[PDB]
RNA sequence: AAUUCUUGGACCGGCGCAAGACGGACCAGAGCGAAAGCAUUUGCCAAGAAUGUUUUCAUUAAUCAAGAACGAAAGUCGGAGGUUCGAAGACGAUCAGAUACCGUCGUAGUUCCGACCAUAAACGAUGCCGACCGGCGAUGCGGCGGCGUUAUUCCCAUGACCCGCCGGGCAGCUUCCGGGAAACCAAAGUCUUUGGGUUCCGGGGGGAGUAUGGUUGCAAAGCUGAAACUUAAAGGAAUUGA
């Protein structure tokens, strides 16, 4: 390839590229509305949390910090927030 | 590449284009300012306040929710600690290495790594002296460096 | 570290041209680069270009034609007097017919032809031929 | 040992690895236990222990990584002891034990937000316990002798939910939560329980002050549902006046009047109104509506009962009262159902209701 | 073969005892470290790269005379120790001769603690920081996504495989990128189309890393370092012969 459309890359190619090496850099992370099996109130949690996010009143604990993405505990539905 | 290492690590944050605060966030400038005040007065560095906010409360960046940087909020309110929270951490490490090295005398590696950390303390201390964050008399001296926590 | 930004911009154009690419990506854009590339374009060595605008130093995608031989920088930026344009463009440029020395004058950034025209010295940035 | 200048500052260095990966999860309750069996001085082993224990039981619940799996009987009994001791040392200590100025120390920690949302970190312990106890019951073979060995703790639970209820330093307004809890245990206690606290007729038999202590329980639904309903016409949420009334309706069935509980079921008008709540409300509605038809039959109202018990038996998917029924269409959602499923001894028998449609007709 | 050992029972075999060295096979064109270098278990102490990040500070950075830390082996002084091996030396052979190769002994040393010395083919014989310019298959660490296999049998979920993607690292294969005197090198490329930043350093071969002065070390010696005089080649890669 000599001719490549540098201005208009297709989404798959720049979804693949390292987050800094894209044309306009953008994070691979997100925020997610996540709820407990018992309670009704929802909590906003970061994709790569890196803290332990306690359910308000320490009713339980939602996430656990790891290398990359924060592991959400078993029996907690989540809906990733978008803008 | 790293200041005192042969590594060429590419691993840091990537801010999005849109600086606009998203719709789901209901925390206003004064609500997060009350939150930042509470966290700092509990005893917590501008770094640890920032992660607490984005992890638990869902505050993308405080510079967009508020109009200020966390330290400019805290130093305006007068809750900013005197000697900065990177100079602090370099001194704290340097004391921790020297305390180890005073016991384990034949630790030639700890001796070399202590020299590297102290070269980094001097180099950041003089930046803060020029920018008038420290007095011109401020000294890093291992004799009474433990007096600084 | 990146001490000269125009130096790397022109080297990356030069390698892209030699390799036979149709267009190239310049990373840290600046007024001096955009003002260099408009002088190139005005004679017609590069086509159009589009400066991609993030909230940082921008990026430039330049439409290369195959009518550029060499585009090189001169660091350091020497103080070229008007009576020295000849002895600079004698040993930098290939011939007296084609090739240009862009130099930053008080008027703006322009080639040796217009610097002679307006009766002005300045500082050499680079050359393209 | 030192005036909570080392105790509140270790409590935090042991309650920091809570939910971190390499914590082991198991050798943590030990370190939280070696702060009441090593703490043995006044407000230093005796008084501030409210807080050390709040973090001892919260971590004991967190011996289970999953929230869709049941606790084990050893740590379960340990909880039922651990919860009791807090209640007994809290009763004879008329003070708010996460703040609210009393003397000077070791309470009055108003430095942290406000002693309500962690002062009401007592019922969210015993409420989490009540939601835990259902997992023990759902995850046992119902025809086994282990099931009845496990139901022997149904009595142990209802004594603690009574003890936390007697704790009326509320601020009905917001104790409504443990009124819903209390009635959710008693609303289906049968005639032998209901009748045989007065049906030994009141003479020199059972109307003395020391025997009339369990006859409080049948006329308790009326005592408590009245509050939990007529305050939540003002208060916000839906669940703690709709679970409460359906408990009142279901309890006023299976022993008392058809006419009494039809007015309540018509008053609510859920016949056509309950459409857009959650299935864990729409299940106990079905249980109530089935108990309507059974009571009408048992009374001898043998066509208004038939005109009611049609569409349940007409459809083969009548298993909205029991465990999950038929095979496929979404494994992904069939997994969600087997923690919605109602407990065994609560289930009304199904060759009992098949023999109520096909006898009313 | 001999010098050595052995009927005051050597060598071989069994059961124990002590000593001081050393960590085989697993062990790899694998890993870590600024280089020297680093391998049985477990515990304690401080350090570190890479990755992840919608955390924080806001130019704080790159390279560096002066100055400073570490620096294999050998070697010197002091204390402890001395299993193996072994400069010196004692012989036994071979040889024209052997002051060597070979063989039996063997002091210093080899090992540990504390002071020195500061050099190696200390090598990638290749300064560091930054950007750009082909392809392929693997590999070590971190992350991310996906049929399926196997263990936790209850498999949520982790571990062992499988298929791909991203970033740092040790390397490999391949080509008319291009360069080069070539051997060859994706860097030793982007160099008469000569300019990104900066430190050290070379000028035909000898004389000579010698003399002398200075400085460091207890000593050995280290760092800095000429001249007279002699000489037309010395040398590098590759080719064809012998």
């Amino acid at each position: 390839p000599l001719a490549k459309d540098l201005l208009h890359p297709s989404p798959e190619e720049e979804k693949r590229k390292h987050k800094k090496k894209r044309l306009v850099q953008s994070p691979n992370s997100y925020f997610m509305d996540v709820k407990c099996p018992g309670c009704y109130k929802i909590t906003t949690v970061f994709s790569h949390a890196q803290t332990v996010v306690l359910c308000v009143g320490c009713s339980t604990v939602l996430c656990q910090p790891t290398g990359g993405k924060a592991r959400l505990t078993e029996g907690c539905s989540f809906r990733r927030k978008q803008h | 590449g790293r200041m005192h290492a042969p590594g060429k690590g590419l691993s840091q944050s990537a801010l999005p284009y849109r600086r606009s605060v998203p719709t789901w966030l209901k925390l206003t400038s004064d609500d997060v300012k009350e939150q930042i005040y509470k966290l700092a007065k509990k005893g917590l560095t501008p770094s640890q306040i920032g992660v607490i906010l984005r992890d638990s409360h869902g505050v993308a960046q405080v510079r967009f929710v508020t109009g200020n940087k966390i330290l400019r909020i805290l130093k305006s309110k007068g809750l900013a600690p005197d000697l900065p929270e990177d100079l602090y951490h370099l001194i704290k490490k340097a004391v921790a290495v020297r305390k180890h090295l005073e016991r384990n005398r034949k630790d030639k590696d700890a001796k070399f790594r202590l020299i590297l950390i102290e070269s980094r303390i001097h180099r950041l201390a003089r930046y803060y002296k020029t920018k008038r964050v420290l007095p011109p008399n401020w000294k890093y001296e291992s004799s009474t460096a433990s007096a600084l926590v | 570290v990146r001490m000269n930004v125009l130096a790397d911009a022109l080297k990356s154009i030069n390698n892209a041209e030699k390799r036979g690419k149709r267009q190239v990506l310049i990373r840290p854009c600046s007024k001096v680069i955009v003002r260099f590339l408009t002088v190139m374009m005005k004679h017609g060595y590069i086509g159009e270009f589009e400066i991609i605008d993030d909230h940082r130093a921008g990026k430039i995608v330049v439409n290369l034609t195959g009518r550029l031989n060499k585009c090189g920088v001169i660091s350091p930026r020497f103080d070229v007097q008007l009576k020295d344009l000849e002895k600079w463009q004698n040993n930098l440029l290939p011939s007296r017919q084609f090739g240009f020395i862009v130099l930053t004058t008080s008027a703006g950034i322009m080639d040796h032809e217009e610097a002679r025209r307006k009766h002005t010295g300045g500082k050499i940035l680079g050359f393209f031929f | 040992e030192i005036t909570h200048a080392v105790v509140i500052k270790k409590l935090n260095e042991i309650l920091q690895a809570r939910g971190k990966k390499g914590t082991d999860r198991a050798a943590q309750i030990e370190l939280l236990q070696l702060l009441v069996q090593i703490a043995s001085e006044n407000n230093l082993g005796e008084g501030v222990i409210v807080k050390i224990k709040f973090n001892i039981i919260a971590s004991l619940y967190d011996y289970n990584p999953n929230l869709a799996t049941y606790m084990k009987p050893e740590m379960w009994q340990k909880c039922l002891d651990c919860i009791n001791e807090l209640m007994d040392i809290l009763f004879a200590n008329p003070n708010i034990f996460v703040g609210e100025n009393i003397l000077e120390e070791s309470e009055n920690l108003q430095n942290v937000d406000q002693p309500l949302r962690v002062r009401g970190c007592i019922l969210t312990l015993v409420e989490r316990m009540d939601e835990e106890f259902t997992k023990i019951m759902q995850n046992t073979d119902p025809h086994s002798q282990e099931y009845v060995e496990h139901l022997k703790d149904e009595a142990q639970v209802c004594a603690i939910i009574e003890r936390v209820q007697r704790y009326l330093e509320e601020k009905t307004e917001e104790i409504c939560r443990v009124y819903l809890r209390r009635i959710l245990h008693t609303y289906y206690k049968f005639d032998y329980k209901a009748h045989q606290r007065q049906l030994t007729p009141p003479e020199g038999s059972s109307k003395s002050e020391q025997d009339q202590a369990e006859n409080e329980g049948e006329d308790s639904a009326v005592l408590m549902e009245r509050l939990c309903k007529y305050i939540y016409a003002k208060d916000r949420t839906d669940r703690i006046r709709t679970c409460a009334i359906l408990c009142h309706i279901y309890h006023h069935a299976l022993h008392s009047r058809w006419y009494q509980a039809r007015d309540l079921m018509l008053m609510s008008h859920l016949q056509d109104n309950i459409q857009h709540a959650d299935p864990p409300v729409q299940i106990l509605y079905n249980r109530t509506m089935v108990q309507l038809g059974i009571c009408a039959f048992r009374q001898g109202l043998t066509k208004d009962a038939h005109n009611a018990l049609l569409d349940i038996q007409s459809s083969g998917r009548a298993k909205e009262l029991l465990g999950q029924g038929l095979l496929l269409r979404s494994l992904q959602e069939r997994n969600q159902e087997q923690e919605k499923v109602e407990r065994r001894r609560q289930e009304p028998f199904h060759l009992h209701i098949n023999l109520e449609l096909l006898e009313c007709v």
